[PDB]
Parts: C-alpha cells; sequence; structure tokens
C-alpha cells in the first residue's frame, strides 16, 4: 500500500557524483519527512539526513553536509541524495524511509529496499564459473555434495541457483570475498546420492553488472 | 454581555498562545531541535475572526508539539490547552500560503493577529 | 550528540528463553526509544516505537521498557524466526542517531560438519588456475578450525575462508574454505587434504584427494 521504490545499484569511480533515487506512492507525499540511512557492508545503521517535500527543507548530520544532499520533485512523489567526491567508505547501501507521522521527525516505518553504492577504481569484469564435482576415486556417502566456483567478478553481486531455483534446499552460498579488487565465491548443493550422475545438475551464475548469464551442468570425473 | 465577551475569549486564547510561546522561549529543551522539524500551515490573509478556521486545522499539529514542549521546568497540560483554543476559536468563528512555519513563527504570527483584534476592542 | 550504546554485539539464546538487549543514552531522551529488526538483504523493520508501543502485526512476546537513558528490549520466548540483528534508534533531537547493533542467534546442540573436497576443475587447470575447495556444511556451533596439507606437510598461507548466515531450516552453520596454489605448485604434489577441528571432537575430520 503505502510504498517506497529505490533506484538500482551503482558503481562509480572515486571523485565522481552519483544520484540515487526514491519513488513514494500510498499516502501524501509532501506531508511527510523522509530520512536517509547509510548502512556500510556488514556493519550499523547511520543516519545521514532527511528533506521534507512540501518544501524542499532539509536536515543534515554534519559531517554529511556536504557529502549529501536531499532533493525532492513533488509531482513524481520523489526524493533524491546526490553524493558527491566519492571515496570508498561511500561503498554502503543507502535507504529511504518515511517517518511514521505528518509534518515531523518520528522513527520510520516505511522503508526502500535499499540501493548499493560501490566506489571503486576496479573495472566491471564478467565471472568466471567452474563446476566442483569429487574426485575420480569418490567415496560414496549417504547423500552428495556438488558445488560451483564463482571467480574473478567484480562489482558484487552474483545471483547463485542450482536447476534453475528447482533445487534449493540444501543449498548454501557462501558471502564473496575480494582479493585484488576481484570477487570470489562458491555454492555447494547437497542432493541425493542416487540422483546424481543419473539426473543432471546445473549451476546458473547471473552477474546484472557485465550483463552475463552462465550455465554449468556437473558432470562426474 | 458580547461586547467584554468577545474581548474576554480573545485575551485567553492569546495567553494561552503566549504562555505556550514563553515556555518554548525561556526553557533550554533538549528536544527544540525536533520540535523545530514540525511543520505548520499558515493563512494568506488573517484579519477577521472568520480566519481562525485557519488556525483550527492546524490544532493536531499543533497539539503533537505540546507533547515535546514539556520539560523538568516547563509543565503544561496539552489536551485541556488544546480542548480550550478549540472552543474559543469554535465560538468566535481557508487558503494557505506555499511557505511552512516554525511553531515559533506559528504562534507569533496567530498572537500577533489577536492582538490587533484586541487593539480594536479597546 | 546522544550516542547510543546497545549491548551485547552478540547473543545466542536456547530455544523459549528469554532475551534482552539493552541501549543506554549519553543523555536524557524521556522514552523516545525505537527498535528495528534486520534480516538479511532486508531493509530493518520497526518493531517498537516510542513509548514502547508495539507496532500493528508484531509479535506480542516483543516488549521494551525504560524512561530516561536505560532502555531495555525484551523477546519472551525465543523462536527461531527471531534470528537477527536488532538496532535502537533514539527519536528524541537531532542528529537521529542508532545504536551498534546486537547478532541474534540461536542455540542448538553441536553438530560434526559435513565435509567435502574438490579438486580444481579441469576448465580452471586449462586456464592456468588451481584452486582446492572445502565445504564445512551444517555444524553447529560456528567456531572451527580448518587446516590445510600437501603431501603431509601443512600450508598456512593462500587459504581464504567464508561462514554463512545461521541456516533457517536447521539453525547450523556452513564454511567454505579455498586454498589457492599456483597450478605449477598444483601439479609437482600428489595428496591435499583439509582437516576440521571443531568443538564437536577430538579426532578431527580428514578429507583428501590424490591427483591421480
Amino acid at each position: 500500500e503505502v510504498q517506497l521504490q529505490q533506484s538500482g545499484a551503482e558503481l562509480a569511480r572515486p571523485g565522481a557524483s552519483v544520484k540515487l533515487s526514491c519513488k513514494a506512492s500510498g499516502y501524501t507525499f509532501t506531508t511527510y519527512w523522509i530520512q536517509w540511512v547509510k548502512q556500510r557492508p556488514g556493519q550499523g545503521l547511520e543516519w545521514i539526513g532527511a528533506i521534507y517535500p512540501g518544501d524542499g527543507d532539509t536536515r543534515y548530520i554534519q559531517n554529511f553536509k556536504g557529502k549529501a544532499t536531499l532533493t525532492a520533485d513533488k509531482s513524481s512523489s520523489t526524493a533524491y541524495m546526490q553524493l558527491s567526491s566519492l571515496a570508498s567508505e561511500d561503498s554502503a547501501v543507502y535507504y529511504c524511509a518515511r517517518s511514521l507521522a505528518t509534518r515531523g521527525f518520528y522513527a520510520m516505518d516505511y522503508w526502500g529496499q535499499g540501493t548499493s553504492v560501490t566506489v571503486s577504481s576496479a573495472k566491471t569484469t564478467a565471472p568466471s564459473v567452474y563446476p566442483l564435482a569429487p574426485v575420480c576415486g569418490d567415496t560414496t556417502g549417504s547423500s552428495v555434495t556438488l558445488g560451483c566456483l564463482v571467480k574473478g567478478y567484480f562489482p558484487e553481486p552474483v545471483t547463485l541457483t542450482w536447476n534453475s531455483g528447482s533445487l534449493s534446499s540444501g543449498v548454501h552460498t557462501f558471502p564473496a570475498v575480494l582479493q585484488s579488487d576481484l570477487y570470489t565465491l562458491s555454492s555447494s548443493v547437497t542432493v541425493t546420492s542416487s540422483t546424481w550422475p543419473s539426473q543432471s545438475i546445473t549451476c546458473n551464475v547471473a552477474h546484472p553488472a557485465s550483463s552475463t548469464k552462465v550455465d554449468k551442468k556437473i558432470e562426474p570425473r | 454581555s458580547s461586547t467584554k465577551k468577545t474581548q474576554l475569549q480573545l485575551e485567553h486564547l492569546l495567553l494561552d498562545l503566549q504562555m505556550i510561546l514563553n515556555g518554548i522561549n525561556n526553557y533550554k529543551n533538549p528536544k527544540l531541535t525536533r520540535m523545530l522539524t514540525f511543520k505548520f500551515y499558515m493563512p494568506k490573509k488573517a484579519t477577521e475572526l472568520k480566519h481562525l478556521q485557519c488556525l483550527e486545522e492546524e490544532l493536531k499539529p499543533l497539539e503533537e508539539v505540546l507533547n515535546l514542549a514539556q520539560s523538568k521546568n516547563f509543565h503544561l497540560r496539552p489536551r485541556d490547552l488544546i480542548s480550550n483554543i478549540n472552543v474559543i476559536v469554535l465560538e468566535l468563528k481557508c487558503e494557505y500560503a506555499d511557505e511552512t512555519a516554525t511553531i515559533v513563527e506559528f504562534l507569533n504570527r496567530w498572537i500577533t493577529f489577536c492582538q490587533s483584534i484586541i487593539s480594536t476592542l479597546t | 550528540d546522544i550516542v547510543m550504546t546497545q549491548s551485547p554485539a552478540s547473543l545466542s539464546m536456547a530455544i523459549g528463553e528469554k532475551v534482552t538487549i539493552r541501549c543506554i543514552t549519553s543523555t536524557d531522551i524521556d522514552d523516545d526509544m525505537n527498535w528495528y529488526q534486520q534480516k538479511p538483504g532486508e531493509p530493518p523493520k520497526l518493531l517498537i516505537s516510542e513509548g514502547n508501543t508495539l507496532r500493528p502485526g508484531v509479535p506480542s512476546r516483543f516488549s521494551s521498557s525504560g524512561y530516561g537513558t536505560d532502555f531495555v528490549f525484551t523477546i519472551e520466548n525465543m523462536l527461531s524466526e527471531d534470528v537477527a540483528d536488532y538496532y535502537c534508534l533514539q527519536s528524541d533531537n537531532l542528529p537521529y542517531t542508532f545504536g551498534g547493533g546486537t547478532k541474534l542467534e540461536i542455540k542448538r546442540a553441536d553438530a560434526a560438519p559435513t565435509v567435502s573436497i574438490f579438486p580444481p576443475s579441469s576448465e580452471q587447470l586449462t586456464s592456468g588456475g588451481a584452486s582446492v575447495v572445502c565445504f564445512l556444511n551444517n555444524f553447529y556451533p560456528k567456531d572451527i578450525n580448518v587446516k590445510w596439507k600437501i603431501d603431509g606437510s601443512e600450508r598456512q598461507n593462500g587459504v581464504l575462508n567464508s561462514w554463512t548466515d545461521q541456516d533457517s531450516k536447521d539453525s547450523t552453520y556452513s564454511m567454505s574454505s579455498t586454498l589457492t596454489l599456483t597450478k605449477d605448485e598444483y601439479e609437482r604434489h600428489n595428496s591435499y587434504t583439509c582437516e576440521a577441528t571443531h568443538k564437536t571432537s577430538t579426532s578431527p575430520i580428514v578429507k583428501s584427494f590424490n591427483r591421480n
């Protein structure tokens, strides 16, 4: 009903600017303050500032004055945050969120889904996808476990699925690890010994940034 | 009795507004910064008693601000006070400007409106 | 500003036990405390707003108390759906400020990891790389030690490690340890093994393979 849709993930080079957006529906866009909140990866929530769209008035925490610039378009029911002079500590997820009552500051109930900003010199690069099957002399457990290795991509994130999402229980996808400005993760899936290699198992890997989408069948050695 | 009755209702209204304003202006409130974020709307023209409609429509946002105004040194009764104000207005009784007002400006504007009407009745 | 110190940073609780999180404010906020719950990949959800007001739809085993500078958030009895981060937010004055948060995980019985080792794929070897992968899956507790051996002798360097968050169905943890070698050094050796040392026994879990 009340809804707040944020713009998509952004990659920017150190020193550039970026402008995030937040489109609001389901209420009187003019009489509610909208708050902006930064969340660095793996870290806590961090209040930035706020805008009252009815007239453009703004509030800022001190050390974001100048880094962040809040604006609003009342016609489109949309709010924007410009970030300037981007450094790495600006890489984070930024939320917008609505105060829970009119005309005044309150805590936030309705939230956007978040926009991830990465700030790096390193260039977009598609991922290499490798299959992981047990070796030739593989000892058989009751269930069998297979894997997918997703190496050398940038930026985050990648979508990982098994058998086009058909295979969802017994899947662990581990968080990506950054090394020399390339990411690496892996995903494992556990299936029944009988069902492989008699029924095909495949990892699908999506890297929205480089707009690539691979499938790797896993085949015994 | 209306000769001094209307003048007296306006004086009661004036004192309520002035008490709120003094309370905000005299005592150090740790919540002041949050009180100042509250957005009040202002009439385009406020000259006659009829324009007090424009006050009534901002009583809900005013009452909220009054919760924030209580402290260790400034004591108030938001609900009673708002009720008295609504009474006086409804008895003595609308297009706004694009400009929003703080509680301070809102109160000052309505205090000056009262003072003008009261100078008329003297 | 007003700082809020949220404590503890981490907490694990058995099912149905009571849970207590505290926020202490550097100044008098007069009950202007709010409590949020954040599950991974989601925006924080407002659980309790100022005045100890439970939000609509929120489970009733959530409650909070406090007026002044010391505030408490309480789960009456832990359910596994309550694994998440919890944040407090003061809404008393500007700037708004959040507590540092609380990672709430559930306790369960100890569970030994299931270990699987995987040699570099031929496709990775074609393009010059060599990574050996080790999955240690569905163990509890989270603390685990992994040790790599080439032809009997250990190797510390070139090893990366990564944990999932606490699994939703069974409350366990999983962990990928990947050893990156040079394809040359890979081709000069026959036996590769990962070792899992865990609370569940002193006799560690050994998985190994011969390059031929």
